[PDB]
C-alpha cells in the first residue's frame, strides 16, 4: 500500500529553526508538495520538489532525496504566525495525490520579562460563573486540564499587544461550585514558584 | 509542407500460384492524417479488405497497413489505389511478382 | 536484452471532415501499438491483448479522464499556434513524448511538438530549456520556461518514471518483444540481383551487397523493412551486375546477433 | 478574482436529509476536486473533474454524488445524509489536470455535521467578565475574558467590538473549543477569548467593549419538537464598559 507518514505535532521556540520531516513509499514518483494550512482555514501551496536537492523560498526551505523517499520543510527564524499544521502530499505513478495527516506546528513565544500571576476576574450580573485568568507566565509552563468535572480550564493562548510589541500568554478557569476558588483553580498544574496571588 | 504517400504492394509471403497468401498494401511517410486506400483485382476494387489502425512515425508522418487474403493466379492482376491531398488522382501500383 | 522503447503521440486537428476525431494518442512499445484513444470514443483502449490482460480497469478508468483532460489542453493550444501565425483552415498538432533502454543500459529521453507536421519545440532535458524553431514558438519557449518546476517534472518524468513503465510493459509483452524470429535470406535476378528477406522478428535488421569483398553503399537499392501482416517483417537489397567484368556478389544479412552471406555462382 | 468560492461554510443536518454543496471558481481552471478532512488522517478525495464535461470517483464515492455543470462549477450532493459524512468538506481547483507540477487551490471549506436527533444542537451562552483591579495595578494592562458555553456543534465565530467596531489587536480566542463532557461523543462546548488593553484604555469611561458569537444552527425547514427555544442560527453578546 502507499503510505505518507509525518509526525503528529512539533512544539519549538520562536525565533529557532525547525525541520518537519515526511517519509514517502509510493508506486512511483511525480513530485512532492508542502501545504500550509491555518486551524479553521484553507491549505495554501508552500513548496513543490520532484529532483533531489533543496529549494529556498524566504524563511522556509524544501529539501527532496528521492532514493531515500525522504523530505522535510524548514522554517527558519520562526514567528508566531507560522503556528500551523504543514501537510505534504506526493503524486503516484499515476498522478494521484497521496495526502500525509499533517503536522500541528506549535510556536513558544519568547516571554522577555515573566510575571505569573492568577487574577479574579470580575463576576457578570448575568452568569453564575466564577473566572480566573491564570496569565503572564514563561512559555516553558504548560496548563493541565482540570481534574474536577464541574471545574473548566482552557488552554493556553499567545496574546499579542502589537502597538506595545508584548506577547503574553494566558490560560482560564471557571465554576460555579461554591468551594472554588482561584488560589486552588490551577491545582492541577506546575505552575512557577513566584506566581502572584493576590489577596481575596 | 504536405508530404506524399509512398506505395509498397506486396505479399505476406512469397507468392505461388493456387497457394493462400495474403495482399499488402503499406502506404506510408504522409501527412496530414486523411487518406483513402484501395485494393484492385483486375481493376476492380475488392469488399473484403482490411486495415490496421493510423500509425504515428518519429517524424510527424502516417502509416496504415491495407491487406486481404486472395489466392494468386497467373491471369489476375492486383493493385493499391490510394488518394490524397497531395495527389491530382488517385496514384495506382500495380503488385509486381 | 536489445534496445526497446516507449512512446506516446497525440494528434491534434483543428477543423476535421465530419467523423474524423479532432483528438488520436496511442502509445507504442517499439513498434507495437499498445494504448489508444480519441475525441470520438473518448475512452482509453488496449490495442496489444498483453496490456488488457495486465492492467486493472482502474488503469483504463483513470487514464480515460487524464486524456479527457489533455484532449481539451491540446485543442487550447492549437487554437492559440493557429492565431499567432495567423492561419485560416485546417491544421495539426502533434507530441511526442517517451524513452528508450539501450542493450548497454544506458537511457534516452525524448518530448518534442510539431505544427503540420514539422518540428515545432522540441525539449532538452539537461540544459531544462526548449528549442524554438520560429517566433511563434520562440512566444511558447518563454511561457514554458517560466515555469521552472514543469521543466524539473520532465526532467524526472523522461529519466525515472518512462523507464519504469517500459520496464513493465516489456515484461507484460515478453513473449511477443523479447523473441527471435529469423529470416529466411534467397537470392534472384530480375539485369539485377535481388536479395530478400522474410519471416523475421524484430524488425531491426541489415542487409547488404557486397562486391569481391568489398561494400559501396552508393550502389546498392535498399529495400524498406515493411510489415507482412502476421507479426513478422520482410524486406530486400538489390545491386546491378557489371556485364564486362567478372565479379564474385555475396549479399550480407545480419539480424539478432547471426551474420549471414549468400554467394552468388 | 475571488478565487475558489464554496458554500455554505456551516450546515447542520438530520439524518437522511438531502444537502448540496457548492462550489465555483473564477481562475479559468480546468481540474476541479472535492475532498474531505477528518482528524488523524490526510485529506481523502470523494470525487474529481479533470476537465469541463467529465467527472470520476475519488477515494471515497460513496454517499456522494457530484455535477461538473460548466466549466466554473462543481458541485457535490448528500443525497441521504449519514453520521460518518461529519466532516470538514474542500473544493479545490488546479490548472490543468494532476499531471504535472501544479499546485491545488483550495476553497475556505464547508463544515457538515449529520445527527441522528436534532435535539443535541445548542447556542451558546455568552457572558463578558471585567478585568481584575489586582491585573491593572500589578501590570498596568486589563483583561477581559468572553465565555462562550454550552453550544453544540462546534459551528462558531466569536468577535470583539469596541465602541461599535470589530478588533483584532490584543485578542486571543482559544483555537479549539473544550469538551464539557470530554468523555461523550456529542457533548456539547465551551470556548474562551481574551481581549487586552491598556489600564489607561479601560479607565475611560466612554469605551464599551462587547463579545459576540454567531452560532450556526437550525433553520426555518428544520423540525423541532422539544419544549426548549428552537436553536436556529443567531448571534448572541455580551457587554462591558470602561470604568473610571
Ligand atoms: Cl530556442
Ligand atoms: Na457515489
Amino acid at each position: 500500500g502507499q503510505n505518507i507518514d509525518q509526525p503528529t505535532e512539533m512544539t519549538a521556540t520562536e525565533g529557532a529553526i525547525v525541520q518537519i520531516n515526511c517519509t514517502y513509499q509510493t508506486s512511483g514518483f511525480n513530485g512532492l508538495f508542502w501545504y500550509q494550512q491555518h486551524a479553521g482555514e484553507a491549505p495554501t501551496f508552500l513548496s513543490y520538489n520532484v529532483l533531489d536537492g533543496l529549494e529556498e523560498k524566504g524563511r522556509f526551505s524544501s529539501f527532496l532525496s528521492r532514493s531515500k523517499g525522504y523530505s522535510y520543510l524548514l522554517l527558519k527564524e520562526l514567528q508566531m504566525k507560522d503556528s500551523a499544521s504543514y501537510l505534504c502530499a506526493v503524486k503516484d505513478s499515476n498522478y494521484q495525490l497521496i495526502w500525509g495527516a499533517g503536522t500541528k506546528l506549535i510556536i513558544k513565544p519568547d516571554i522577555q520579562n515573566p510575571d505569573p500571576a492568577v487574577y479574579q476576574l470580575r463576576d457578570s450580573k448575568s452568569s453564575d460563573k466564577s473566572v480566573c485568568l491564570f496569565t503572564d507566565f514563561d512559555s516553558q509552563t504548560n496548563v493541565s486540564q482540570s481534574k474536577d468535572s464541574d471545574v473548566y480550564i482552557t488552554d493556553k493562548c499567545v496574546l499579542d499587544m502589537r502597538s506595545m510589541d508584548f506577547k503574553s500568554n494566558s490560560a482560564v478557569a471557571w465554576s460555579n461550585k461554591s468551594d472554588f476558588a482561584c488560589a486552588n483553580a490551577f491545582n492541577n498544574s506546575i505552575i512557577p514558584e513566584d506566581t502572584f496571588f493576590p489577596s481575596p | 509542407i504536405q508530404r506524399t504517400p509512398k506505395i509498397q504492394v506486396y505479399s505476406r509471403h512469397p507468392a505461388e500460384n493456387g497457394k493462400s497468401n495474403f495482399l499488402n498494401c503499406y502506404v506510408s511517410g504522409f501527412h496530414p492524417s486523411d487518406i483513402e486506400v484501395d485494393l484492385l483485382k483486375n481493376g476492380e476494387r475488392i469488399e473484403k479488405v482490411e486495415h490496421s489502425d493510423l500509425s504515428f512515425s518519429k517524424d510527424w508522418s502516417f502509416y496504415l497497413l491495407y491487406y486481404t487474403e486472395f489466392t494468386p493466379t497467373e491471369k489476375d492482376e492486383y493493385a493499391c489505389r490510394v488518394n490524397h491531398v497531395t495527389l491530382s488522382q488517385p496514384k495506382i501500383v500495380k503488385w509486381d511478382r | 536484452m536489445r534496445t526497446h522503447s516507449l512512446r506516446y503521440f497525440r494528434l491534434g486537428v483543428s477543423d476535421p471532415i465530419h467523423g474524423v476525431p479532432e483528438f488520436i494518442s496511442v502509445g507504442y512499445v517499439d513498434s507495437h501499438p499498445i494504448t489508444t484513444y480519441d475525441s470520438v470514443t473518448r475512452q482509453k483502449e488496449p490495442r496489444a491483448p498483453w496490456m488488457a490482460e495486465n492492467l486493472a480497469p482502474d488503469h483504463w478508468e483513470r487514464y480515460t479522464q487524464l486524456l479527457r483532460g489533455w484532449q481539451q489542453m491540446f485543442k487550447v493550444e492549437l487554437k492559440r499556434l493557429q492565431r499567432h501565425y495567423n492561419h485560416s483552415g485546417s491544421h495539426t498538432y502533434q507530441r511526442m513524448i517517451g524513452c528508450e533502454l539501450l542493450e548497454d543500459g544506458s537511457t534516452t529521453g525524448f518530448l518534442q511538438y510539431a505544427y503540420d507536421g514539422q518540428d515545432f519545440l522540441i525539449f532538452n532535458k539537461d540544459t531544462l530549456s526548449w528549442l524554438a524553431v520560429d517566433n511563434v514558438a520562440h512566444t511558447i519557449k518563454q511561457a514554458w520556461e517560466a515555469n521552472q518546476h514543469e521543466l524539473l517534472y520532465q526532467k524526472n518524468w523522461l529519466e525515472e518514471e518512462c523507464i519504469a513503465w517500459l520496464k513493465r510493459f516489456l515484461e507484460y509483452g515478453k513473449d511477443t518483444l523479447q523473441r527471435t524470429e529469423p529470416p529466411l535470406v534467397r537470392v534472384n535476378r530480375k539485369t539485377a540481383l535481388f536479395c530478400k528477406a522474410h519471416g523475421f522478428y524484430p524488425p531491426e535488421i541489415y542487409m547488404t551487397w557486397m562486391k569481391n569483398g568489398e561494400e559501396i553503399v552508393q550502389e546498392i537499392d535498399y529495400g524498406d523493412i515493411l510489415p507482412s501482416g502476421d507479426g513478422t517483417y520482410q524486406a530486400w537489397a538489390s545491386i546491378e551486375l557489371d556485364p564486362q567484368s567478372s565479379n564474385l556478389y555475396s549479399c550480407h544479412v545480419e539480424h539478432s546477433g547471426v551474420h549471414m552471406v549468400l554467394q552468388v555462382p | 478574482n475571488a478565487g475558489v468560492t464554496q458554500t455554505p461554510k456551516f450546515q447542520v443536518l438530520k439524518t437522511g436529509q438531502s444537502m448540496t454543496l457548492q462550489c465555483a471558481q473564477d481562475m479559468n481552471h480546468n481540474s476541479m476536486y472535492w475532498y474531505r478532512q477528518d482528524p488523524g488522517m490526510g485529506l481523502r478525495l470523494i470525487y474529481y473533474s479533470a476537465s469541463e464535461g467529465t467527472t470520476d470517483k475519488g477515494e471515497v464515492p460513496n454517499g456522494y454524488n457530484v455535477s461538473r455543470l460548466n466549466k466554473r462549477e462543481f458541485s457535490l450532493r448528500l443525497e441521504s445524509a449519514a453520521p460518518s459524512q461529519t466532516s470538514v468538506y474542500f473544493c479545490a481547483s488546479s490548472v490543468w489536470t494532476g499531471e504535472g507540477s501544479g499546485e491545488l487551490f483550495f476553497g475556505e471549506g464547508s463544515r457538515l455535521t449529520v445527527l441522528e436527533d436534532l435535539k443535541n444542537v445548542f447556542p451558546p451562552e455568552v457572558a463578558v467578565f471585567e478585568p481584575s483591579e489586582a491585573e491593572i495595578s500589578h501590570t498596568q494592562k486589563a483583561t477581559l475574558v468572553c465565555l462562550a458555553t454550552g453550544f453544540y456543534p462546534d459551528h462558531v465565530e466569536l468577535s470583539w467590538w469596541v465602541n461599535g467596531k470589530e478588533v483584532h489587536s490584543g485578542v486571543c480566542t482559544d483555537p479549539q473549543p473544550l469538551k464539557e463532557q470530554p468523555a461523550l461523543n456529542d457533548s456539547r462546548y465551551a470556548l474562551s477569548s481574551r481581549l487586552r488593553v491598556s489600564a489607561t484604555f479601560w479607565q475611560n469611561p466612554r469605551n464599551h467593549f462587547r463579545c459576540q458569537v454567531q452560532f450556526y444552527g437550525l433553520s426555518e425547514n428544520d423540525e423541532w419538537t422539544q419544549d426548549r427555544a428552537k436553536p436556529v442560527t443567531q448571534i448572541v453578546s455580551a457587554e462591558a464598559w470602561g470604568r473610571a
